[PDB]
């Protein structure tokens, strides 16, 4: 499969999530994700073939994940917007007040601006903290994919937010939108994992 | 906030 940031994947042909950013260790191929999205050692396929497993995650307390690939995947320095990409060119962290998008197989490419840092999201499953927050719209299944400026540099990866009763934040105005993504750095940092771009 |  051809890596891409934003496209849906199954974990263990149950849940579906997004992903997040085509990345390496070494030799290793791999994507970020939520961590929320799979157990260590948990299948994960893109249009129904085993591409690779869970290698390692966090969650709840932060939520992150890599998933090691099969050395036949393609690994892309893009983000899916519709039929069009957005290339990674880095990680430089945005401030507070800086436009970013967010790709998901679940709402698509949808943009705002960052809020909010350092936010704690109390999920049912325990919290989880220092979140960043922005008011793109976001919906169930967008969990793990990218969140990225236009000019290429990746935020982090989708974590969660307030979703309604219709599975996303997208029908109430971005003044009430909370909508929270985990920092790609510490994740980057925390596995020896290297960006791809171009 | 619910996770996603």
């Amino acid at each position: 499969a051809n890596i891409v940031g934003g496209i849906e994947y199954s974990i263990n042909n149950a849940s579906l999530c997004s992903v997040g950013f085509s990345v390496t260790r070494g030799a290793t191929k791999g994507f970020v994700t939520a961590g929320h999205c799979g157990t260590v050692n948990a299948t994960a396929r893109i249009g129904g073939a085993v591409v690779g497993t869970f290698a390692a995650r966090v969650f709840p307390g932060n939520d992150r994940a890599w998933v090691s690939l099969t050395s036949a995947q393609t690994l892309l320095p893009r983000v899916a917007n519709g039929s069009s990409f957005v290339t990674v060119r880095g990680s430089t962290e945005a401030a507070v007040g800086a436009a970013v998008c967010r790709s998901g197989r679940t709402t698509g490419y949808q943009c705002g601006t960052i809020t909010a840092k350092n936010v704690t999201a109390n999920y049912a499953e325990g919290a989880v903290r220092g979140l960043t927050q922005g008011n793109a719209c976001m919906g169930r299944g967008d969990s793990g994919g990218s969140w990225i400026t236009s000019a290429g540099q990746a935020q982090g990866v989708m974590s969660g937010g307030n979703v309604q009763s219709n599975g996303n934040n997208c029908g109430i105005p971005a003044s009430q939108r909370s909508s929270l993504f985990e920092r790609l750095q510490p994740i980057l940092s925390q596995y020896g994992l290297s960006l791809v771009t171009g | 906030a619910a996770p996603a």
